[PDB]
């Protein structure tokens, strides 16, 4: 479980908490999530399957 | 020739990526709901307000289901599968949920 994956995981858990508690998501986690969006996994090799 | 370890890494990556898109969409709709509540009229009788809240609920249910599946996958739980394999409600989320369903059918 890579360091980047673990970094995204905690950003997502925190954001979910903040959301369900009607709290703002601290900006560091939004950037982690935006990074995730802009660097998607290799869906192609997943297609080779 | 995808090993079990590669399959598992693919599953985690795809669940994480879908979560990021879901979460980003919720932040968008929430900002939109907040502006709508502040700027609109007759918000006692505004169906759009309820429908956005319901939609946000659908997205957040999926984020939770995907988080728990990641957690089970990391724990080595055999045949871990997301409790929700449909998209909420050209659209990238819908293509990725189809791929998600296929991954958890074939692996």
């Amino acid at each position: 479980f890579t360091a980047e994956q673990s970094e995204l995981l905690k950003a997502q858990i925190t954001s979910l908490k903040c959301l369900v508690n009607r709290k703002p998501i601290p900006f560091e986690f939004q950037a982690v999530i935006q990074k995730s969006i802009n660097h998607p996994p290799d869906f192609k090799r997943m297609l080779l399957s | 020739l995808p090993t079990v370890d590669e399959q598992r890494q693919y599953k985690v990556q795809l669940l994480l990526h879908i979560n990021s898109i879901l979460l980003a969409r919720v932040i968008q709709m929430n900002n939109s709901l907040q502006n709508n509540l502040q700027n609109n009229i007759n918000n006692s009788n505004n169906n759009n307000i309820i429908r956005i809240q319901q939609l946000i609920s659908q997205f957040l249910k999926r984020v939770h289901a995907n988080l728990q599946c990641i957690s089970q996958i990391n724990q080595g739980v055999p045949s871990a599968k997301p409790l929700i394999l449909t998209p909420p409600q050209q659209d990238i989320l819908s293509k990725l949920y189809l791929l998600l369903a296929r991954v958890f059918e074939i692996w």
